[PDB]
RNA sequence: UAAGCCCAAUUAGUGAUUGCCCAUUAUUCCUUUGGUAAGGGCGGAAACAAAGGAGAAAGUGUAGCCCUUCCGAUGUAGAUGUGGCCUGGAGGUUAGGACGAAGCUUAUGGCGUGAGCCUAAGAUGGACCGGCCUCUAGUGCAGAUCUUGGUUGGCGU
RNA sequence: UGCAAGGCCGGAAAGAAAAGAAUUAGAGGCACCAAGUGGGCCUUCUUCGGUAAGCGGAGCAGGCGAUGCGGAAUGAACCGC
RNA sequence: GAAAUGAGCGGAGUAUUUGAGCUGUGCACGGCGCGCACGCACUCUUCUCCGUGAUGCUCCAUGUUGGCGAU
């Protein structure tokens, strides 16, 4: 027949056992997607940049070697 | 009478013996515990401890890829200095897709017959863990490496697949049978291919 | 032979090195002792002459406020509530009759505060320390509670030229000094007896007629049937 | 032999752990069977009732197995087996077998006066005298 | 509260305080807010517009989005076990710039005006000493404390 | 029995504030049975009459009062009691006592039992010796007759907890058991 | 003249501490057992007949490789581990038995924390069977108004 | 030349002073696999329906359930542990 | 006593340097618009020194005085 609807009681209890686990730092998961889209178009044109200026640099960090 | 509530909780699972049954990997780790503690290397540490591991946590290496990561060391390497020889507690496989290869050292816990072929024809060596024991004995002047644990079959079917963010994949053996509801936008919804954090 | 006669010549070494260290460590134990007890003694005169000037004048010499507070553990470990018990645990009272020195400022104050039917504290004297250090201090050595037996087991513990001997633990646990944490975070948790004696009523405060919360230097006698 | 000395027998528990509640029952073996009764006295620990077995219970490892002559037993079954209780002598003490035949004790009696090797089941009569 | 719509048991709390009614200022639009600032999610009814839900009105977190009249915000919020990092996006009238962080500028740039006088100059305001020390009191004035009868006529 | 209620005086002040650059010092007497109780006696009336914490809070002195010669003297302990009917009685209950510190005791062992009232809720006031031509009452005013003598009448001579005995012999100082 | 009620003491205006009685608590001393355990020794130092002795294994787990040290220990439902025990058969090895095997019996002790194992005595039996490593399963009883056989109190009613 | 963004180069860095100015029997971060449970009940305090209830329903915590032991003569749950 | 690690068992001596007194001189403190109750700096009381690795990896074996015990 009728029985006990809703409690709250032991939950508090269950959720401290594993802990509350904490928030995550914020240079895990920040995504950019879903943002203002033309800031992140522009991103995308400094990247590109970036990464080939990160293949050059590496580049001649080898000639600077190769040589002494 | 203490108050040690979570106390158990910070216990974690170390297995210091090994599951397998070869006896010469118990022959290693009759080698390699001595020289855990005998020596205060870092190298026979992690070669002691790698070689206690599953064989699913001792997921093999291409030949390939020794080929890699040793180049970009060969790099910054002064060439007075030789090559480091390459060790991984694994296998190594072949890799057909790359042909030529340097003369590179290599010691492995088992190799293919067709990567112990393309190592030797490359002017190389196929070295075992016995005999790493006595070239560098402590692990001077080596390249440690693992080999790949994602790409896994079993990694990729890991999740939900069908709350939203993951791509993970469902088990079926028919591949044309779950595609329609909750995986077309048409069929009442779709599940959101991404999800913030 | 010709293996075994290196080894035990130089174990010819390390005995001389150990016969020295024992004796080095020996006398700047002796040294630095003295000048703990002329500090204890000379100070302690300070205070008489001051209390006098101020008591000649008809004046007021205000005591500097307890900066050390002993703190032991006097009700068990069942039906504690979550904030009451993380606050036990977090100055290391996990047990009945677990006794931690701690600092006696405003963070700590508010955390004593917070659990005072739990614990009795107080402010201890130096022979309660020295008491406690010698009779009932040990240390957390490679991760195990060692007993101290020498100083140079307290030398090889902190590493801190400053802490090289039992004298040393008492300085920084009386006067609170550079380093306070590190000698009590050094030490386990003292683990006292029960008093000799009795106690009078745990349930209520000292106040009340019982045994809980602060006993402004009155500690020290509840503390020597303990020790 | 004499047998090698150590420190004294304790014996933490000389009472055997038995049964609950099998006197009652003519079923009932004395050997112990642990409690899974929800309401069972003996398993909910009161004051007045069996104890239960334990890792407490152990035995003091310096000597634990010995017998009450100071020997470790050892089982034998032959004269060939007296051979390896020679170096292990003060330690071990034969036992025969029940199995094994009177034709074949003397065998064992004879050597293991020769060879003086303690047997925890024979030639006691004889070691009386010597 | 017998229904679990967006704005409920929000009576008090999407109200505005007392003589503090209307539109938002100008100072809010001038308000610029920058991606990776903390900020303060407080809901301003008389906008009623783009408004946060009502869990996250005394919340402040970082930005992450910035819109042309919106604020990306996130913020985290303990679920079961667990603090996920809600990103919620708002109108700017109901973010704040955070002060959260206003203690921890002050002392660092403390740490850049020492070490301008110690390592060119000399000049340095003087380190406080503690009141907690034990000095002499001369009583400048003095009372009975006594519980006199006349106390207790009240 | 030698009391167990001692006279500390304790003497204390607010702190030095900003605000209140040099603040002003109290003193304060009560019966308290050790310094600790004394101490927080002085903090509960700085509360409830001068707004001062003990947090915020200086003990400039808590000192014991030493007594006097014993003699036998007439005690006002003017003395004030709550309960939660009739809250805050005041009397005036003079003593008889030697010392003066044993007669805010006897007032606290029979504020006990003529009123059943306890240690805290009970306040002291004014303890003083007076002479013998100001006791009112004829209950401590019968003591001044300068020719007393009473008989101490209807005894329990008890032996000397050395000698004590459970069975004597009935007209006899023997102890046949114990 | 409380062994009642409210206060208060601790051997009593004597000279300062803690009247004493009871725990599966506390402190400490032993023994066991398990660690997210922590350290040390393991190249036989020399030497030693009978008419000072034995051990020393590079090791998850044993009758634990041997020592030293430290901490924890209860628990339903539940999970797991066990060179943990037990039964039928199979592959191997090593042995018992007409001088008495299996089975049965027990004021037969021994030892294992325990499941159990082993010895002894039968004034019992009369021909088969043990131990260890592996393999296998119709493999462990106290209760299912459990199944089948027998017996029993009621009752010489 | 400002602003916003992503990098690059160099500098400084009480590794966070002093003012009561923290403490920790404080190894952090991931993942796989799967049980049992999904009838609860009691209590200090807050509280709703009720005249009330050893009644019905909630909140925060602690307990019994699942756990004895020492006490309240006896008592699942109180006191101590 | 099968490594007795000692203010204790040994050697080697007549003293060692801890306090209590009584103090100098600076400073600090206390009052004023000279004090220092002997804080910091440089005669009484007390025993003081050096000693022995493991050439032992581990375990177990050595008192005294009666009572009982003569196969
Ligand atoms: O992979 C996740 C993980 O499964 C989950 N536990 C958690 O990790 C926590 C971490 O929690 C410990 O993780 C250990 C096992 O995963 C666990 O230890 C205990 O586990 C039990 C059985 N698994 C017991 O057998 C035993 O008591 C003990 N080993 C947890 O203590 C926490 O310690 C960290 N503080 C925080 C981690 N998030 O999250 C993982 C994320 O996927
Ligand atoms: N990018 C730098 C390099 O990345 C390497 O790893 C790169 C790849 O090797 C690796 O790709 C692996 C692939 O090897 C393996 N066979 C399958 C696996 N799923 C891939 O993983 C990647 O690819 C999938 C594509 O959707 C992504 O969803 C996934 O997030 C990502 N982990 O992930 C990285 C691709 O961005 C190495 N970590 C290292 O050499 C180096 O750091
Ligand atoms: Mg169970
Ligand atoms: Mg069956």
């Amino acid at each position: 027949a009728k029985s006990k609807n809703h409690t709250n009681h032991n939950q508090s209890s269950k959720n401290h056992r594993n802990g509350i686990k904490g928030p995550m730092p914020l240079h895990l998961h920040n995504s950019k997607r879903g943002s203002w889209l033309p800031a992140l178009v522009n991103a995308r044109r400094v990247r590109k940049h970036n990464q080939k200026a990160a293949l050059k640099k590496r580049r001649e960090r080898i000639a600077a070697f190769a040589a002494k | 009478g203490v108050d040690l509530t979570g106390i158990s909780k910070k216990s974690r699972v170390i297995r210091h013996h090994t599951y397998s049954t070869n006896p010469y990997i118990k022959l290693l780790i009759k080698l390699y515990k001595f020289l855990a503690k005998r020596t205060s290397s870092g190298f026979n540490k992690v070669v002691y401890q790698r070689l206690i591991k599953s064989r699913s946590n001792r997921a093999p290496i291409s030949l390939s890829r020794i080929a890699v990561v040793m180049k970009r060391k060969a790099v910054f390497t002064a060439k007075s200095k030789a090559a480091p020889i390459a060790v991984v507690v694994g296998d190594v496989l072949d890799d057909v897709r790359m042909a030529r290869i340097p003369a590179m050292r290599v010691c492995a816990l088992r190799f293919s017959k067709s990567a112990r072929q393309s190592i030797v024809a490359a002017g190389g060596e196929c070295l075992t863990f016995d005999q790493l024991a006595m070239i560098a004995p402590t692990g001077k002047n080596t390249y440690l490496l693992r080999g790949r644990k994602s790409g896994r079959e079993s990694v990729r079917h890991f999740g939900a697949s069908g709350v939203p963010g993951s791509h993970s994949k469902p088990y079926a053996t028919n591949r044309g049978k779950e595609t329609k509801r909750g995986r077309r936008t048409g069929r009442s919804y779709k599940r959101k291919a991404f999800r913030h954090v | 032979a010709a293996f075994k006669q290196q080894q035990t010549e130089n174990f010819k070494k390390a005995v001389v090195a150990r016969k020295a260290a024992k004796a080095a460590l020996k006398k700047t134990a002796y040294l630095r002792a003295r000048k703990y007890s002329r500090e204890y003694r000379g100070a302690e005169k300070k205070l008489v002459t001051l209390r006098r000037q101020a008591a000649s004048h008809g004046n007021y010499y205000l005591e500097a406020k307890p900066k050390v507070a002993v703190v032991t553990r006097i009700r068990g470990i069942a039906k504690v509530n979550p904030k009451q018990r993380k606050i036990l645990q977090l100055l290391r009272l996990r047990q009945i009759f677990n006794t931690v020195f701690v600092k006696m400022n405003k963070p700590m104050e508010n955390m004593l505060r917070a659990v005072e039917p739990y614990i009795a504290y107080g402010y201890p004297s130096l022979a309660t320390v020295r008491a406690m250090v010698y009779k009932r201090g040990y240390l957390k050595i490679n991760g195990q509670r060692v007993k101290i037996t020498d100083n140079q087991m307290i030398k090889d513990k902190y590493n801190n030229a400053d802490i090289v001997c039992a004298e040393d633990m008492v300085n920084q646990i009386y006067t609170c000094g550079k380093h306070f944490r590190t000698v009590t975070h050094g030490m386990w948790p003292f683990k006292l007896a029960p008093p000799a004696g009795g106690m009078r009523q745990k349930r209520r405060h000292f106040v009340e007629g019982g045994d809980y919360g602060n006993r402004d230097t009155l500690i020290n006698r509840f503390l020597a049937r303990m020790i | 032999v004499k047998p090698t000395v150590s420190k004294a027998i304790v014996k933490k528990r000389t009472k055997r752990f038995t049964r609950h509640r099998y006197e009652l029952f003519p079923q009932l073996s004395s050997s112990w069977r642990k409690p899974r009764g929800e309401d069972s006295p003996v398993r909910r620990r009161y004051k007045g009732q069996k104890a239960m077995p334990n890792k407490g219970y152990g035995s003091d490892r310096a000597t634990k197995y010995i017998t009450p002559s100071g020997f470790r037993s050892f089982p034998i079954n032959n004269v060939e087996d007296l051979y390896m209780l020679v170096m292990q002598n003060r330690k071990y003490a034969g036992v025969i077998s029940h199995t094994v035949g009177a034709r074949k004790r003397k065998a064992i009696a004879r050597k293991a006066m020769e060879l003086d090797v303690r047997l925890a089941n024979g030639n006691a009569k004889l070691r009386k005298i010597a | 509260v017998h229904s679990y719509g967006y704005k409920s048991g929000t009576r008090h709390l999407f109200a505005k305080k007392f003589r503090k009614h209307g539109a938002p200022s100008v100072s809010t639009i001038l308000t610029n807010i920058k991606v990776g600032d903390y900020v303060d999610v407080v809901a301003d009814s008389a906008v009623r517009e783009g408004m946060p839900h009502k869990y996250y009105h005394g919340r402040t977190g970082i930005v992450w989005n910035v819109t042309p009249r919106g604020v990306g915000v996130i913020i985290n919020k303990p679920v079961r076990t667990r603090t996920l990092r809600k990103r919620i996006c708002v109108r700017f009238e109901h973010v704040r710039k955070s002060r959260c962080q206003e203690a921890f500028k002050a002392k660092e740039h403390q740490f850049q005006a020492y070490l301008a006088a110690k390592k060119a100059g000399k000049a340095l305001p003087p380190l406080k000493k503690s009141s907690r020390m034990g000095g002499i009191v001369r009583p400048k004035n003095v009372e009975v404390l006594a519980r006199r009868v006349a106390d207790y006529e009240a | 029995v030698k009391p167990h209620l001692r006279h500390y005086q304790v003497v204390g002040r607010e702190s030095p504030s900003e605000k209140n650059p040099e603040p002003t010092v109290y003193k304060f007497e009560v019966f308290a049975p050790n310094f600790v109780v004394a101490k927080s006696r002085f903090w509960r009336m700085m509360r409830v009459k001068n707004k001062v914490k003990a947090t915020h809070g200086d003990v400039l002195s808590c000192k014991v009062v030493k007594d006097a010669k014993l003699v036998a003297r007439n005690y006002l302990v003017d003395i004030a009691y709550y309960s939660q009917r009739c809250g805050y009685t005041r009397m005036v209950k003079e003593f008889r006592d030697v010392s003066k510190t044993g007669a805010v005791s006897q007032a606290y062992h029979d504020l006990a039992s003529r009123h059943r009232a306890r240690y805290h809720n009970i306040e002291v006031l004014n303890v003083k010796s007076i002479p013998d031509h100001e006791v009112k009452h004829l209950s401590i005013a019968q003591y001044h007759a300068p020719n007393l003598s009473f008989p101490l009448l209807q005894r329990r001579i008890k032996a000397a907890r050395k000698d004590r005995a459970i069975f004597v012999k009935k007209n006899t100082k023997r102890a046949v058991v114990a």
